């Protein structure tokens, strides 16, 4: 209904694109006889193409006169699904790696030999800050208030200006 | 197998590697688990 | 004497240096203290004589290294077996050669990628081939799955075999720089113990096993009631019921009455009409001929017996009035140093891919390969590609030898000597040479571009209006078409129908046809001859300027790649023979396109094709060289423009892949400008500011990070550029024959 | 003093078998001198030991056999594969092979283990160190003669088509004829 | 599922085929697992 | 000749875990040598924690078969169409109260050095224990190493069930007895 776009189920254009993939499909079929590896193979792609449409149909997504889905990316929760549930999800899978990332740098500093530490990775204290890393926002709110997620601003170079 | 060994499998290209295929075959399986998902 | 002396136990087995990275340089095992560290690692990974001093340890690390690349060797040449055998349907291609499309790669459904296992025919999909091993395996008598099995295991043992003998000749018994340096004996085994006994084996298996089965399969047996190799091997019943000859035995060969076995040993020449190929009978005589060639070759240098030459007198004999010493010293040269060995190598080997290229399209030696239009282009490309890349590695260690291994008191006033002492009149007149040629070939064509846009076509440097004839070449052709009749009697037909004759055909394709010369030949051959002289010049010159130059006379204190000496003198940029190679490596790149795409659109329009039954020859583009080629509008019109239809239009079919892979190498050719254009003072900027952002994190990591050297900049720039070239004409060719052919 | 085998007596002893069971000095073609003992001799127990099972289940099948399988020895591997039963043993042999190749590992490192032991002594047999190089000798003597036996068992087998001895048709009459 | 021992019996006695003529080396040869084009392709994990 | 063979697996190395005072010590049985890499503390909090889970959870799928929770909707007698039918607020709640409870007994220590960071702190000993059996010290080793035991086998019975339950289709209870 946003800008002009309609669902895919009752989109003409995306079923005669069905049809048409379906119809590929069953042609290329021809060259192929009955019970072959081939055969259930195809037998497979066109089943899988089936289903995908159908669950494109399913799930809500607007489609275009064009007959594709269109995403709405602008913050209405009739499709959050779109960007932003994998947003959140983006967002918390990055943290926790920079999160990783982070607390190891902090451990293999105070190594005795951090430039070795760093292209020969300690697996097993590695592993460590890996998993540690999964409550990152609550690690980072506190080290942000105790004043470790920055360092001050004149202890850090900086070019002659 | 050993201490030397586990230093070199712990250097930082194999563990890229490693890690980068592990990441990969995640990815394959679950494409392959849950294929063609447009949005959650 | 020559002998065999080794060290027993020379290094212990242990993976404390795996560990350690950066052992073998003695400024990398220090450690890193910034990210070139890193490159300058791999940079280094292999560079044996700047890692050590002692040649016997160098010569050591090579021969292992020899061996663990016979191994990858092996291992690959096992893939292509085991890929025929499991994944391909090469059985029925060998039922249906003509029908069938070659196809011995499958890909798994994941993302929808299963529509690249198109339909190669034979009930059977999968990923089209174009490696002519189809055809080479049918050419070998290979006519079932399991002897494809075996190959490949058999492969997989020798593979192993190659990795037991490297650990085994570094760790265990490492030979001596003595053992090294006996370089008489080594060619005389290479002569008559390599390439001798190879051609030898090789002849023998061909007249046992490859003529019979080949000769059944062209008759029409199938391949199920094919007699087996092992049953041919003995049965000389067999043998003889085929060729008559055979049941006369080895006395004809014992007495000289080899005219015997003329009905297997023959001189037809030509191509088999059936096959569209060489006839095996002529490849069973020429490899037993050459066996005959290097066995006696081979007994030419001295050993540990009085007979023989020594290649150091040889060459001290050979001075002139115009020469001073003459070849004085480079018998120790080629001795001590591995370098001058490797390019005078690479440069053979190089120039051999080329004339194995140039010889394999006009001589279809597999059957069914000329048909196959796919792998003869594929195969002259690959070989074209792979001879440029040789020569410039020939140029760039010829360099690297110039800079370390040279030394004036062994080569006082030799040839090395004097040609040093005149390299400023070598490459002044070598560039007149690339001025002329250039301005004369490429004006040519810019002539014609300009008298066709100003509608003067009369004006032309075209057949019709101003010819440029390749009287030579046309009187070389002619004399090979009249060859097999005054100057080769004994030779029934030509040796390529390339020069003349008919039009060998199988079933509607053309295999060979004859191929005509005239003024577009002529100015396509003369750019070829302009690309071949700059390329030529450049590489001379870093290699003859690599000592030394009037801008630098201490370029050698420098070494062999380094970024510049300072803006000074105006600028001393790229004044390395590294930089010279860097230079010449997009030349060299420029001349295999040139030449690729001559190639192509010269046998798309008048050698491939299909005739009909009563004469018709209609060509793929229909003959539009002739009069296109004429002019750059027309090169990019009719064979860019015209021909990238079925690379464009590829997607949603099994040539999407080669679509997919186009757009991806016009991106990286087009991300190599950036490394190419820039320089390293600007992203040092501005790594330094992504810098103080992770401080501000406090995430700034140990290992500092710089912006690249300044020669691996250059490396990165034209490794990306040459990829993405590449790839983009791999893609563009494959595409196009796979769908017209 | 030259050393000569007491199995080869014209070529000079290895001298890198010392201190092994079955000493006799057979190694004409010299693996001693390329591999390790301690990996040559693991691998000769685990052959001769997967022979002497090998052997005994050959025979045993092809008289008796358990209800659920009802297949014949040739036959059996290609239908145990398909119902699945290989790989219930390839992967509860293949536990007992990863804890096998941590040990190879650990002895060749210098652990202290010998080639080939394992400690699986439960019954007691040999406790006692006197009669322990005896049955060891025993163990190899009987492990290196159950590989030829299995190799003719099944050669002979496909070879025949007979169920047990392994024998022609006419193998079974007028053997002892003059 | 016959339980070997209290369902079913223990060990059942195997199919005794009697001693008669030998195959053929190229019957058993064109069926092996490693010297056929199909026995190979038998020989591939089902999976 | 190993000098200090582990007590399970005699013809290996005495792995790190052997030489420690945690509860189940002797056996040492670790092949993989996972003690020498991972902290050992910190896997004695992750087993006893996995085998309470999997301890309270063998008897909850062996048992909800034969039992339902009176007039609960979606019930099923296998676990997992029991999931599968089950309303998604239901598990979400579940859910919600374990993390509620993870997250207030490990406060502020949830990573290897944090958690152990004090010397008091023991694998496992959240504190909870209402009626104190911990008291009487002269049982403890008793319930600690029956703890640990049960736990495991709890984790290797729950991992049967499951398992099983996928082969057959059928609950436990009657995938068992249509064995015999
Ligand atoms: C470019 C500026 C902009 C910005 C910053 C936002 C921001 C937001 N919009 Mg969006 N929105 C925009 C333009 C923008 N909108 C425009 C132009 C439209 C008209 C088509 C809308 C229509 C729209 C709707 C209908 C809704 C949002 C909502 C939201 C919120 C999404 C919260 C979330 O999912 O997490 C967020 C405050 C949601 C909201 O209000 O959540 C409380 C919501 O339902 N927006
Ligand atoms: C950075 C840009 C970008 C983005 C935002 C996406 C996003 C997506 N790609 Mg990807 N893709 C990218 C780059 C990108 N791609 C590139 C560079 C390539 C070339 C190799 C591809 C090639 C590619 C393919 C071939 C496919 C995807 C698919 C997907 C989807 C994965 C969802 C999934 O299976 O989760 C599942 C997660 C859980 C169940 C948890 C998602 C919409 C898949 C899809 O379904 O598309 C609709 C798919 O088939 N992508
Ligand atoms: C008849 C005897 C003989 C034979 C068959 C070979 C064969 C070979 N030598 Mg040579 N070699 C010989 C005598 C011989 N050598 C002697 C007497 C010396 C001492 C003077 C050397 C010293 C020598 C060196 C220093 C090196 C070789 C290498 C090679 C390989 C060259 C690459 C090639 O074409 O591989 C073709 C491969 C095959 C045909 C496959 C078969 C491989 C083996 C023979 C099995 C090749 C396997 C190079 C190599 O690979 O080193 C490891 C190399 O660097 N050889
Ligand atoms: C290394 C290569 C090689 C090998 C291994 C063999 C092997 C064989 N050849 Mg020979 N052969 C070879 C090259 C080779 N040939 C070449 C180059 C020619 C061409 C002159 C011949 C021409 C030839 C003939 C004409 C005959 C053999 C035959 C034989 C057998 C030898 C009988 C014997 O030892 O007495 C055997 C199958 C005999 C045979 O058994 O043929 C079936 C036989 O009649 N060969
Ligand atoms: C017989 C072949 C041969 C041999 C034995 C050597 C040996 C050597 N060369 Mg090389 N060289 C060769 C051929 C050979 N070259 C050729 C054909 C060329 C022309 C291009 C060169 C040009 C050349 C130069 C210009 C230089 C060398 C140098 C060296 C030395 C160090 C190389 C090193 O450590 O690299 C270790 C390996 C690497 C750094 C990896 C290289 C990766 C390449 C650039 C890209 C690979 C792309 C891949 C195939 C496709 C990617 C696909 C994509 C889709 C992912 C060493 C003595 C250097 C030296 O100092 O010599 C004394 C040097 O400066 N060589
Ligand atoms: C289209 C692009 C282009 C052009 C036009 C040139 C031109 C040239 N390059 Mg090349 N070069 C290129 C790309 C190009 N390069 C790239 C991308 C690189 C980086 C890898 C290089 C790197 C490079 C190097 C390192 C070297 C060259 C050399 C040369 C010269 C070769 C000699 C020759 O034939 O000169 C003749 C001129 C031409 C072929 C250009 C067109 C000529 C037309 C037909 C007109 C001529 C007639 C008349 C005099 C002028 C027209 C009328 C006018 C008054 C209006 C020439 C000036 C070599 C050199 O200097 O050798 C002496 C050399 O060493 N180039
Ligand atoms: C090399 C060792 C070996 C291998 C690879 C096999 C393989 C096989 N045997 Mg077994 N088998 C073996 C030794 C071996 N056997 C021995 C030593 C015996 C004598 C007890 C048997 C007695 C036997 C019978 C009676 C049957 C099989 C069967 C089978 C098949 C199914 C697995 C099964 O139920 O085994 C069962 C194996 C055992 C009960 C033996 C377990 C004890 C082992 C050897 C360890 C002893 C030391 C502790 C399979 C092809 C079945 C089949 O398909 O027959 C047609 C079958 O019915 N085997
Ligand atoms: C839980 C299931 C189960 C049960 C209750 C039984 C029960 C029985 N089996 Mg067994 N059996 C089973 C599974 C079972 N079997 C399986 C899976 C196999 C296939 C490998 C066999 C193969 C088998 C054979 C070949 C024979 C029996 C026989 C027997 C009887 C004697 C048992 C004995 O001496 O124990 C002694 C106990 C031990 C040595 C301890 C073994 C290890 C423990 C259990 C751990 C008994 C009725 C015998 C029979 O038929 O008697 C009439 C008989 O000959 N069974
Ligand atoms: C891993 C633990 C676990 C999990 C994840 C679940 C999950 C589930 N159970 Mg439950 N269940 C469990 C253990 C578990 N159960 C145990 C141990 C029992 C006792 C045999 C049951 C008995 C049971 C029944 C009878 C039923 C379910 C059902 C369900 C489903 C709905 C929730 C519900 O009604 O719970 C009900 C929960 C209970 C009746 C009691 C749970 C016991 C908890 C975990 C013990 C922890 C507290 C501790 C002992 C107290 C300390 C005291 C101290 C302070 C002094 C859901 C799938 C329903 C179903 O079948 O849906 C398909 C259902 O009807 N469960
Ligand atoms: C010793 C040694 C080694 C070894 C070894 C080897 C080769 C060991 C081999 C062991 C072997 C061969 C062990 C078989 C067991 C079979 C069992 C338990 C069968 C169960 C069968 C069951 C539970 C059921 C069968 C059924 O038919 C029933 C009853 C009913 C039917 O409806 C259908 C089904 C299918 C359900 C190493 C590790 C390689 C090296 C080391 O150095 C030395
Ligand atoms: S950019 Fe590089 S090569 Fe050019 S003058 Fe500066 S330092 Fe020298």
């Amino acid at each position: 209904d946003v800008s002009g776009l309609t669902p895919c189920k009752d989109s003409a254009v995306f079923k005669r694109r069905l049809d048409g993939s379906v119809k590929k499909l069953n042609s290329r079929l021809a060259n192929y006889t009955e019970g072959t590896p081939a055969y259930i193979a195809l037998e497979q792609q066109i089943e899988q193409t089936k289903a995908r449409f159908a669950k494109y149909g399913e799930k809500g997504l607007l489609c275009g006169a064009d007959g594709l889905p269109h995403l709405i990316a602008d913050g209405r929760l009739d499709h959050a699904g779109e960007f932003i549930i994998p947003g959140f999800g983006f967002l918390y899978i990055a943290g926790w790696i920079g999160w990783a990332g982070r607390s190891y740098l902090q451990f293999s500093k105070k190594t005795d030999k951090p430039n070795e530490n760093e292209i020969i990775i300690n697996v097993p204290v590695a592993l460590g800050m890996m998993a540690g890393a999964f409550i990152w926002p609550l690690a980072a709110w506190k080290e942000l208030i105790d004043g470790k997620l920055l360092v001050p601003g004149d202890e850090i170079t900086v070019s002659p200006r | 197998m050993s201490n030397d060994l586990l230093k070199y499998l712990s250097t930082a290209p194999v563990l890229l590697t490693a890690w980068m295929s592990i990441t990969a075959g995640i990815i394959i399986e679950i494409q392959r688990f849950f294929p063609d998902s447009l949005s959650f | 004497k020559v002998r065999v002396i080794v060290d027993k136990d020379p290094v212990a087995t242990s993976f404390e240096k795996w560990a350690q990275p950066g052992h073998f340089s003695r400024t990398l095992a220090k450690g890193p203290k910034t990210t070139t560290w890193i490159w300058n690692l791999h940079a280094d990974a292999h560079d044996f004589d700047s890692q050590t001093s002692s040649l016997e340890d160098i010569s050591r690390k090579i021969f292992s290294a020899h061996f663990g690349q016979l191994a990858i060797i092996f291992l690959w040449v096992s893939q292509a077996y085991f890929h025929g055998a499991r994944f391909s349907n090469y059985s029925a291609w060998l039922q249906n050669p003509t029908a069938i499309k070659p196809s011995a790669q499958v890909v798994w459904p994941i993302v929808g990628q299963e529509i690249l296992n198109g339909d190669v025919g034979g009930g059977f999909s999968g990923v089209q081939i174009t490696s002519g091993v189809f055809q080479m395996w049918r050419a070998s008598g290979i006519t079932n799955e399991t002897e494809l099995y075996w190959t490949a295991m058999g492969g997989l043992v020798m593979s192993a075999l190659m990795v037991f003998a490297g650990w085994f000749h570094y760790h265990k018994a490492a030979p001596k720089l003595e053992w090294f340096q006996n370089v008489e004996s080594m060619m005389n085994h290479h002569l008559a113990g390599l390439l001798g006994l190879g051609c030898l084996s090789w002849s023998g298996h061909q007249i046992h096993i490859s003529l019979p089965i080949n000769k059944l399969l062209d008759a029409g047996v199938a391949p199920q009631e094919i007699p087996l190799p092992h049953e041919l091997l003995f049965n000389q019943d067999l043998m003889a019921q085929l060729y008559p000859s055979f049941k006369k035995g080895l006395l004809p060969f014992f007495t000289l009455n080899w005219s015997e076995y003329s009905d297997f040993l023959t001189f037809k020449g030509g191509l088999n009409p059936i096959t569209g190929s060489l006839w095996l009978s002529d490849t069973a005589h020429h490899h037993l001929a050459l066996a005959v060639l290097f066995i006696f070759a081979g007994h030419m240098y001295r050993t540990n017996w009085g007979i023989g030459h020594s290649m150091k007198e040889i060459l001290e004999a050979h001075k002139g009035p115009l020469t001073g010493e003459g070849h004085k010293g480079l018998y120790e040269i080629l001795t001590t140093s591995w370098h001058a060995q490797l390019a005078i190598n690479l440069a053979m080997m190089g120039s051999l891919s080329i004339i194995v290229a140039h010889h394999m399209y006009a001589m279809p030696p597999y059957p069914y390969i000329g048909v196959d239009y796919p792998t003869q282009l594929s195969l002259f490309t690959h070989h074209m590609w792979i001879g440029g890349f040789c020569i410039c590695g020939a140029a760039a260690h010829g360099a690297i030898f110039m800079v370390r291994d040279y030394s004036p008191v062994q080569s006082y006033n030799n040839l090395l000597d004097r040609v040093l002492r005149h390299r400023d009149a070598i490459i002044s007149h070598l560039n007149w040479v690339c001025i002329f040629l250039g301005t004369h070939s490429f004006g040519f064509y810019i002539h014609n571009d300009t008298m066709r846009a100003l509608g003067r076509p009369q004006d032309m440097f075209s057949d019709k209006a101003i010819q440029l004839q390749p009287i030579f070449a046309k009187w070389v052709q002619s004399l090979h078409t009249l060859a097999p009749g005054s100057t080769a009697p004994n030779a029934l037909a030509t040796s390529s129908y390339a020069f003349g004759g008919d039009v060998v055909a199988v079933n509607g394709k053309i295999a060979m046809m004859p191929i005509t010369l005239g003024t577009a030949d002529f100015m396509v051959h003369h750019i070829h001859a302009f690309t071949i002289h700059v390329t030529v010049l450049i590489l001379l010159k870093g290699v003859l300027f690599a000592r030394s130059s009037r801008l630098i006379p201490d370029k050698a204190n420098l070494g062999f790649r380094f970024p510049c000496d300072g803006p000074g003198r105006g600028g001393t940029c790229q004044v390395s023979a590294w930089d010279h190679i860097f230079l010449g490596l997009f030349w060299m790149y420029n001349c295999i396109s040139v030449v690729i795409f001559h190639f192509s659109w010269k046998m798309q329009s008048d050698v491939w094709g299909t005739i009909s039954s009563s004469g018709k020859i209609s060509h793929v583009t229909g003959g539009n060289f002739a009069n296109s080629a004429l002019t750059i509008n027309g090169w990019l019109r009719d064979f860019l423009w015209s021909q990238a239809s079925q690379v464009i239009q590829s997607y949603g079919s099994a040539l999407s892949a080669y679509g997919l892979i186009f757009l991806g190498a016009h991106f990286i050719w087009a991300f190599s400008l950036m490394f190419l254009f820039s320089g390293r003072g600007y992203w040092q900027e501005l790594i330094e500011s992504i810098v103080w952002a992770h401080n501000k994190l406090k995430l700034a990591p140990a290992i500092q990070p710089r912006a690249l050297s300044i020669t691996q900049g250059r490396a990165v720039g034209l490794a990306h550029y040459l990829l993405g070239g590449i790839g983009t004409t791999w893609s563009f060719f494959l595409a196009r024959i796979i769908s017209v052919g | 003093p030259v050393e000569y085998s007491e199995s080869l007596p014209f070529l000079v002893k290895r001298k890198a078998l010392k201190g092994y069971v079955g000493d006799v000095g057979f190694d004409p073609l010299g693996f001693s001198e390329i591999l390790p003992m301690d990996w040559l001799r693991e691998a000769e127990l685990k052959h001769c030991r997967v022979a002497m099972l090998a052997t005994f289940g050959f025979g045993f099948t092809d008289f008796w056999h358990f209800p659920g399988f009802d297949y014949t020895t040739l036959e059996a591997h290609d239908a145990c594969v398909a119902s699945g039963a290989m790989s219930q043993l390839l992967l509860w042999i293949g536990l007992l092979e990863v804890f096998g190749t941590i040990g190879i590992d650990q002895t060749l490192r210098g652990s202290g283990r010998a080639a080939g032991d394992f400690g699986f002594d439960p019954l007691g047999f040999g406790s006692d160190p006197a009669k322990m190089a005896d049955l060891q000798m025993k163990e190899l003597a009987n492990g290196r003669l159950a590989m030829f036996a299995f190799s003719g068992f099944v050669t002979q087998s496909v070879l025949t088509g007979n169920q047990f001895p392994y024998l022609f048709d006419y193998q079974t009459t007028d053997v002892f004829a003059l | 599922m016959t339980i070997p021992g209290v369902n079913a019996p223990g060990l059942v006695p195997a199919t005794k085929k009697s001693v008669g003529p030998k195959p053929e080396w190229d019957s058993f040869r064109d069926t092996s697992h490693f010297w056929s084009s199909e026995g190979i392709m038998n020989s591939v994990p089902k999976v | 000749a190993i000098a200090k063979p582990s007590n399970a697996v005699p013809f290996l190395t005495a792995p790190p875990c052997q030489s420690s005072k945690l509860a189940g010590a002797e056996t040492g049985f670790d092949p993989l040598y996972l003690s020498e890499f991972i902290d050992l503390k910190w896997a004695r909090e992750a087993e006893l924690k996995h085998g309470r889970i999997c301890m309270l959870a063998a008897p909850g799928y062996f048992f909800q078969e034969f039992f339902q929770l009176p007039g609960f909707p979606g019930y099923s007698p296998n676990g997992i169409e029991a999931v599968s039918s089950v309303s998604p607020e239901a598990l979400a709640q579940i859910v919600i109260f374990m993390s509620v409870i993870e997250y207030n007994s490990n406060l502020n220590k949830w990573t290897m050095d944090t958690m152990f960071a004090d010397p008091k702190r023991e694998p496992g000993n959240l504190g909870f224990d209402p009626l104190k059996f911990g008291e009487n010290k002269n049982t403890r080793a008793r319930l600690e190493m029956a703890e640990l035991k049960n736990g495991r086998l709890a984790m290797l019975a729950f991992s049967g069930m499951v398992h099983q339950t996928f082969v057959t289709g059928k609950p436990v209870w009657a995938s068992l007895q249509d064995i015999f």
